Formats: structure tokens, C-alpha cells, sequence
RNA sequence: CAAGCUUGAGUCUCGUAGAGGGGGGUAGAAUUCCAGGUGUAGCGGUGAAAUGCGUAGAGAUCUGGAGGAAUACCGGUGGCGAAGGCGGCCCCCUGGACGAAGACUGACGCUCAGGUGCGAAAGCGUGGGGAGCAAACAGGAUUAGAUACCCUGGUAGUCCACGCCGUAAACGAUGUCGACUUGGAGGUUGUGCCCUUGAGGCGUGGCUUCCGGAGCUAACGCGUUAAGUCGACCGCCUGGGGA
RNA sequence: GUUUAUUAAAAACACAGCACUGUGCAAACACGAAAGUGGACGUAUACGGUGUGACGCCUGCCCGGUGCCGGAAGGUUAAU
């Protein structure tokens, strides 16, 4: 279900400054953590969510 | 036969260009005996951080059950092309016939 | 591939031989021969005006297609052939018009291969095309310097000018050499490197193999007397000079281009 | 891997009978029951059971006495390794009467005492205490 | 791998039926063809250690069947080794 | 770690929140990090020396 | 020796997780250098200094360019791999493991001297590459001395291709396979039943972390993943130095 | 292999290999007051110069002196 596609959900899942969250903090299950976490990293590919926060 | 999911996106200058790509790629595929499962078309949306200078682009989704081959004379066409920027392709395990989150919600 | 050939004679023991077992075994296309007769590095005044160069074997002359001028007509390459002129393998090309040449072999280029010239042509190697319509990043051999004249830049065996920038009118080039360089764009350069790039992991092994190749014997400075070279002469082996060339000039260092009206050109010296 | 059945045998009834266990399971076999006869007849276990037509089940139940063991120890001794056989008047006993050897002979399995009668001998399979 | 379409080609022919998958002949004769795709792979690749071991285990427990199948019946054997081309 | 001050506020509530963006990204932390090269070997036997710990 | 059987061992069907391996592309951050613009007297370094760089304009700052190497966050007594090991994203080729229900072969098994393969780092060979780091080497300090620790530099090397080398505290200092023997707390990955009514209630596999019982052990400790109770095969030890 | 035709055949010269250095093509360099020619109908895996001399193991310290290379602020300096 988690997609690289919906930066809605994936910016709960990132900071201010566009760090991936640990699931210590969040609260979730460790298999969807490492789908968010490669989700996100694709994401960052296409420009839709940022690397850092200096642009 | 296997699934493929295309976003790719292109120089916001060449928006004119972009149904002109979409006619020849997706006519490219059904050539050899594929699908198109989808086609969607964001339009210009802001980049994350610049690329080549460029903020803006205009994106392109597309998904396409397709052999190996014809994939391949995608990817290089890409490459080639100066109006293509920036460009993927992931496998996908099934078909996805539908419309995107970025489509919803509007 | 490179052959150790086994030691049964002490002339054998170091030679290494690059047999390409994909070359024409047969006479060459004969068309494209002339006669090319040596010189023993003599001028038009009879003087050796270049120590070192004599006789050798016979050796006929392949016309060889630099230009590659021909245009939107697509090509099959027929063969391989060897080319005693030259570094580099050559290819005999048919056109789809009945015609043939010779064109440089690049690396990655076997019977049957199509190639193509001109502006339309897609980019993969064997295919020429003005450095305009090339990507920048892009690796290439052949390479024009004025449009039209013809190839003159990496046209060695396993050499690559490498296109760096484009900047209006002009092209940089990283040549070899390690010299970055401007020429301007409408210049042709054929796709690839350039074949056979294991030439230079050959041993000739005997002094005889030079000879073959037309390369007479070097003496030393030092071996001759004063009157002879400026290194001359001692009881014993002597030097206490700085080196020289037999006419005298500083070699060991000292830099020998003067050639103002092609420096714009030059973006940067060799490393 | 399972390459001594008797050992494994022996072995469920020691590590049951240190474990407290009432009863033990294992895979049948003929030879198996036929040990555990001999083994219920000198009065070490209670009785043995044999249910299943197709992978049988043998399971023994285990005595105690003071709340505490009957089978002080049950050593193997002829192994797949190293095959023990012994003529009549060179058959070992066990704690000089009190515990018993287990003698496969030619008129199958008995007790040692039971072939210095009979007057046999054969492959020792196991002392018991 | 083999696919799916290749794997029951395999056990139509050397088997009894398709519900006789693992016969000793049909064991042999998988291995085999999976051997043989496997010689392309490792033709390209050769520093491919992890993938080989895989290769090995094949080889190995297809020699195992065989030497089963002589001790079993000759007859079976013999036909086997000459349909799929094996000894040399 | 980026911050404005918006109208109507002080100075000092300003560089407070400066402070807490830059904990909360924790730049020193990955800077005290790699002031030195630490081998693997040893990164290893300090993050088993903290979880070793850590059970108290 | 002959004929069987299905529980050990395998084959097929369908799914799930994974830094497992090989090849090919590609992204962004940072260091270095190169060419510019703004700018002026210090910078850098240390315990404190000096060597070093700087009025020939450094350091600081902004723009553009080159190139190489490594992949922040995620990241975890998390995972995969026989071991060595494996960490950005994408594609192509590929190995194994596990689970569910059923079908199939019918002991096809376990272990293995000699043999063959795999095997960190350093090192060697041929050819590329070379940012950063950095054995040797140089200068500066410290010191009774300082052939070192610390500082400024810096070459092999580290990187790629193809060959060799065959070793490590290559360690869990614990050979492989199988069986049995009280518990508790977790993690990870499957799967089946349940007003799914909740991120839940009841079970059932696999891998793994920490406690600890009986027993064992010289003791420390190990403790169902044994160093407990047994069996099969292999390797090895027999005082310290010499070695 | 080569060498002092006519007192020296050698440990001398050469050599395959190694290293440094120059040279981006109207190349460096050489012969020519010049035109021009060789280099080469080659193009840096190519060409010229210098030293060493298969292969194996190696190849340490010194940039004060003399050359060469780079640097431009300042000094000194010609014709004009």
C-alpha cells in the first residue's frame, strides 16, 4: 500500500529538515519502516520530496 | 510479460512537446504487443531542489505491461533526449489500472 | 589475446604476440592499394634529415576513408584486415550503393555491423556525426580539427578524445595527451575508442622484430667522440655535461613549442 | 543422523526418569518391544503400551519408588561402532547380581541370568541398575 | 530457474503422468536442464562465487540420484543416460 | 536547522528556538562524529558496549 | 539376497521477507583542485608553539567548472550469507532459506583420510586511475635522548580490470549430523482460527537477544541455539623453553 | 649480431626491455638564405631526443652549487 507517489503520507515521516524518521519515535512496525524509508528515498530521485532543507 | 511503471519529467519550456512524446512512446509499446495499463500527466509542479538550474518541470506517469526489448529503445530515447531531464523506471508485480494520489486530490 | 611464446631459442623467450584470430587471412581489397616506397628517412637534398628510420619489409598502402563523407547511406562492415601502416585494424565497409572503403576499426566492431554518417545517424559506435549532435560526456575518435578536412585527432590504436563542453561555435576536447582543447563544432568524430588496445602489450623480443618494422640502430651520446656529439669524449665513461641533442639543445626539461597563432585554441597544457 | 534406536530408547527412559515424567513415547519397532518385555518382566517400568498400525507408538510407563527413580542407570554397550558379543561363561554381571545385562540370543531377548540357563550367549545390548 | 511451462514439459516426458513430479528419472532430468540454462550465466559471470555454490549442489545431488538409480534397475539407467547425454 | 523571526516577537525567543531546531537535527552530534576515522572494528564494539549497557 | 513401507532424505505447486552474489546505469551531500567576482590582515595548527600558507591579496564569502572516492538520515544485542563477508536509488542475469495445503519418489541417508573449491587485511604481477586518507620519507615541536606519541607536509598503498598469494584473536577461542530433557522476558519473519469490531483475542512454523532451573563444570560459567542425557563419523592434545 | 679495409674482435658498439623529457599536427626536430622536402600519405597505444641495457630482487638521503620548470609584486635594464 505505501507508495512513493503520496508525499502526503511520507511527510509524516520526515522532519523539518528532511531526515528520515526512526521507527523508535513513530511508533511503526519495522517491515513498513524499510518500505517508507526506500519510498522515500525514491521520492527524493524525483524532486518531490527534498534531501535536505537548504533550498 | 512483465510490469513497468515510467515516471519521467522534461523541461518545462518543452511542455508544447509533451502529448508528442506521450504518441510515439505509448504507440511504441502497443507496436510490440504490449498494454498500457495507464497514463497520467501532473503537469508542471515545483521541484524539491533544482535540477540543471530548472526549478519546474513537467512530470509523466505511465504504466505498461511490455517485453525487455522494447523497454530498452525507451530507456535510450531518454538518454538521447535533451528534453527529458530526469527519468525512471521501476518494476512493478502486478498491474496498477488506476488514478494516482496526485490526481485524487483535487 | 596475448601469447607467451615459449622459450626454445633466447630470442623467443620474451616475446609476446597479439594474435587477433578475427582478421582477414587473404589478400587484401585491391582497388584501394598503392605503391608507398621508403624513404630511409632522407629529403628531397638526399641528407638523413631522420636518424633511425631504414629499410624493413615492403608494404603497400590501404586508402583509408578519414572523411567519411558519405552521407545518410547505411553501411555494412565486410571484414577485419590487418594494416602494416598503421596502429590501428581497419575495416572494409559496403555500402548500400555498391561502393567500398576502408574505414579505422572501432573497439567493439565485428562482421555484419551497420554504420551509418551524417546527422540523422544514431549514436553508437562505428557512426560519424558533427560534435554539435553529440552528447557532451560523450567518447569519440576521428576526430576533424577544420570541417571537412578529415580525421586527424585519435586515430591510434585504443585512443579516445572525450567531449567535455559545448560553448557556442566551439567544442573542448580532453585529447589524450591529458590537453584540453577548442574546435569548433561543425568537425566531424566517429563513435567509440579505437580497436585493438591491447598493441601496446606486445614484446618484440629480439633486436631483429625493430628491424622488421624499419628501425635502424640508436648510439649513445656518450659512446661517441667529442667531434661527433656534445657528449663526447673521456677516458672511461665520463659525462658532466647537461644533456643535449646532437645539435646541441637542452633536452631533459626544456619546452619547444612556439606557435602563437594556435594558442587560443588551447584551453590547457598537458599535465 | 538417527543411527543408534536402541541408545535412543534407553536414553528417553533416563532423561525421563530424571525429569519426573510418568510415561515416555517413542517410534516402535519389534526389537525395541522386545527389550521393554524384558525390562518390564525384572520390574523397572510399569507396563508398555503399543497403539498405531502404521507408525506405531511404544510408549513405556516409568516406577519410582521413595519418590525417586527405579532405573539407577542403563548404560549402552554393544554400539553400531563397536559390536559386543560374549560366549556363556564370559557374560558379565551386573552389580555382582543386582542389576541385569540384556542378551539378544539365538532364542531371542533375555536377561542374563536367563542364559547362563539356558546355556547361550550372545550380543550384549545394555546393562541396567 | 526454469519457468513453469518448461519445468511440466520435463515431467510429461520422463515421467508417468503430471501428478508423477518426482520420480527419479524426472529429478535427474530437471537438474539437468537446470544445469545447462545455468552454463550461459556462468559464461558471462564468471566471478560469481555465491551463485556457483548453488550450481555445485545440483551437480552434486543429481550423482547422487544416478548412483541410486543403478543400484535400483540398469534398465531405467542406461535408457536415461543416452536420452539427456551424460558420461561422455 | 533553518528559522525567521516573525513580527511582534523578541530576540531571545528567537535564538532559544534556534537551539532546539539544532538539538533536534542533532548537527553537532554528526560533527563530533567525524572530526576522527573510526574503524569499523571499533564502531562495532561501542554500539555493543551501549546495548550491553543499556539493559539496566 | 529378494519383496515391500513412509516417519529420515528428496521433487513439483503457490506465496512471503531479506546490505545473498554477478554485470550495467544513475542521484544528492561533502573534501580537493582550477578559473573568475566582493574583500583585507591574518589564517592554520596546539597543552602551548613552531614548521606551514598569506600584502605576489591568504583565510572568510559568492558564481561557474573539473575529477575521484564513499553512500548521512533510515539503522536496529535488525537482516542475509558455509565461512570470509554484504549498506544510496533503478534495471538485467542469478543462488539459497522459510511457510501453507496437497501431490509425487520410496532409505535415495549421516560423516569424510587423501582430492577439489571458496577464503578479511596486508603484499606481489600487467595495465588503468588517483579526490580524500596515508606505511616509508622530510621538516617542526616535546624530551636527558625521541630514530616515537603531537603538528605541517607526503610516496607506495587504498580505487578499477585480469592474474597470484592462502594467511588472521579467520573467535562463539565451542567440528558436522541426529535424538531426548523444567521456565520467564523480548526481537524478527511466515501462517491458521476470532461481535478482523482497535494499533487487538486464541493458536502454529522458522531464525535470533537477554535472564535463569535440574544437571554439568576445577572454577568461572553453560544452561532446549548446552558446556545437560545419549548415538554416528571426522580433526586434534600428551611438561616449560628450544620451536 | 657490430667494430678499428692494412698490428686491437674485446669486458668496447648494438640489442629486446626500463625510465625521463619534448611534441596537439602547418607537431617537435632535421636538411635548406627561400620555395620546399623528410618526420608521415603517420596523429600521443604516435613521433623526436637523452641515459640505462634480457630476466630476478631492488633502486636509500641531499634542491645549498649548476641546469631546467613555474611564479609575478618589487628592484635593475635596451632601442624608442
Amino acid at each position: 500500500e505505501i507508495d512513493y507517489k503520496d508525499i502526503a503520507t511520507l511527510k509524516n515521516y520526515i522532519t523539518e529538515s528532511g531526515k528520515i524518521v526512526p521507527s523508535r519515535i513513530t511508533g511503526t512496525r519495522a517491515k513498513y519502516q524499510r518500505q517508507l524509508a526506500r519510498a522515500i528515498k525514491r521520492a527524493r530521485y524525483l524532486s518531490l520530496l527534498p534531501y535536505t532543507d537548504r533550498h | 510479460m512483465r510490469h513497468y511503471e515510467i515516471v519521467f519529467m522534461v523541461h518545462p519550456d518543452q511542455s508544447e512537446q509533451v502529448p508528442g512524446m506521450i504518441e510515439r512512446y505509448t504507440a511504441a509499446i502497443t507496436g510490440a504487443e504490449g498494454k498500457i495499463h495507464r497514463l497520467e500527466d501532473w503537469g508542471r509542479r515545483q521541484l524539491a531542489y533544482p535540477i540543471n538550474k530548472l526549478h519546474k518541470a513537467h512530470y509523466v506517469l505511465m504504466n505498461v505491461e511490455a517485453p525487455q526489448e522494447v523497454i530498452d529503445e525507451l530507456e535510450t530515447t531518454f538518454r538521447f533526449n535533451d528534453a527529458v531531464i530526469r527519468s525512471m523506471v521501476m518494476r512493478t508485480k502486478h498491474a496498477v489500472t488506476e488514478a494516482s494520489p496526485m490526481v485524487k486530490a483535487k | 589475446a596475448v601469447v607467451k611464446c615459449k622459450p626454445t631459442s633466447p630470442g623467443r623467450r620474451h616475446v609476446v604476440k597479439v594474435v587477433n584470430p578475427e582478421l582477414h587471412k587473404g589478400k587484401p581489397f585491391a582497388p584501394l592499394l598503392e605503391k608507398n616506397s621508403k624513404s630511409g628517412g632522407r629529403n628531397n637534398n638526399g641528407r638523413i634529415t631522420t636518424r633511425h628510420i631504414g629499410g624493413g619489409h615492403k608494404q603497400a598502402y590501404r586508402i583509408v576513408d578519414f572523411k567519411r563523407n558519405k552521407d545518410g547511406i547505411p553501411a555494412v562492415v565486410e571484414r577485419l584486415e590487418y594494416d602494416p601502416n598503421r596502429s590501428a585494424n581497419i575495416a572494409l565497409v559496403l555500402y548500400k550503393d555498391g561502393e567500398r572503403r576502408y574505414i579505422l576499426a572501432p573497439k567493439g566492431l565485428k562482421a555484419g555491423d551497420q554504420i551509418q554518417s551524417g546527422v540523422d545517424a544514431a549514436i553508437k559506435p562505428g557512426n560519424t556525426l558533427p560534435m554539435r549532435n553529440i552528447p557532451v560526456g560523450s567518447t569519440v575518435h576521428n576526430v576533424e580539427m577544420k570541417p571537412g578536412k578529415g580525421g586527424q585527432l585519435a586515430r591510434s590504436a585504443g585512443t579516445y578524445v572525450q567531449i567535455v563542453a559545448r560553448d557556442g561555435a566551439y567544442v573542448t576536447l580532453r585529447l589524450r595527451s591529458g590537453e584540453m582543447r577548442k574546435v569548433e563544432a561543425d568537425c566531424r568524430a566517429t563513435l567509440g575508442e579505437v580497436g585493438n588496445a591491447e598493441h601496446m602489450l606486445r614484446v618484440l623480443g629480439k633486436a631483429g622484430a625493430a628491424r622488421w618494422r624499419g628501425v635502424r640502430p640508436t648510439v649513445r651520446g656518450t659512446a661517441m667522440n667529442p667531434v661527433d656529439h656534445p657528449h663526447g669524449g673521456g677516458e672511461g665513461r665520463n659525462f658532466g655535461k647537461h644533456p643535449v641533442t646532437p645539435w646541441g639543445v637542452q633536452t631533459k626539461g626544456k619546452k619547444t613549442r612556439s606557435n602563437k597563432r594556435t594558442d587560443k585554441f588551447i584551453v590547457r597544457r598537458r599535465s | 543422523s538417527m543411527q543408534d534406536p536402541i541408545a535412543d530408547m534407553l536414553t528417553r527412559i533416563r532423561n525421563g526418569q530424571a525429569a519426573n515424567k510418568a510415561a515416555v513415547t517413542m517410534p516402535s519397532s519389534k526389537l525395541k518391544v522386545a527389550i521393554a518385555n524384558v525390562l518390564k518382566e525384572e520390574g523397572f517400568i510399569e507396563d508398555f503400551k503399543v497403539e498405531g498400525d502404521t507408525k506405531p507408538e511404544l510408549e513405556l510407563t516409568l516406577k519410582y519408588f521413595q519418590g525417586k527413580a527405579v532405573v539407577e542407570s542403563i548404560q549402552r554397550v554393544s554400539r553400531p561402532g563397536l559390536r559386543i558379543y560374549k560366549r556363556k561363561d564370559e557374560l558379565p554381571k551386573v552389580m555382582a547380581g543386582l542389576g541385569i545385562a540384556v542378551v539378544s540370543t539365538s532364542k531371542g531377548v533375555m536377561t542374563d541370568r536367563a542364559a547362563r540357563q539356558a546355556g547361550l550367549g550372545g550380543e550384549i545390548i545394555c546393562y541396567v541398575a | 530457474s526454469l519457468s513453469t511451462e518448461a519445468t511440466a514439459k520435463i515431467v510429461s516426458e520422463f515421467g508417468r503422468d503430471a501428478n508423477d513430479t518426482g520420480s527419479t528419472e524426472v529429478q535427474v532430468a530437471l537438474l539437468t536442464a537446470q544445469i545447462n540454462h545455468l552454463q550461459g550465466h556462468f559464461a558471462e559471470h564468471k566471478k560469481d562465487h555465491h551463485s556457483r555454490r548453488g550450481l555445485l549442489r545440483m551437480v552434486s545431488q543429481r550423482r547422487k540420484l544416478l548412483d541410486y538409480l543403478k543400484r535400483k534397475d540398469v534398465a531405467r539407467y542406461t535408457q536415461l543416460i543416452e536420452r539427456l547425454g551424460l558420461r561422455r | 536547522p533553518v528559522i525567521k523571526v516573525r513580527e511582534n516577537e523578541p530576540f531571545d525567543v528567537a535564538l532559544r528556538r534556534f537551539k532546539r531546531s539544532c538539538e533536534k537535527a542533532g548537527v553537532l552530534a554528526e560533527v563530533r562524529r567525524r572530526e576522527f576515522y573510526e574503524k569499523p572494528t571499533t564502531e562495532r564494539k561501542r554500539a555493543k558496549a551501549s546495548a550491553v549497557k543499556r539493559h539496566a
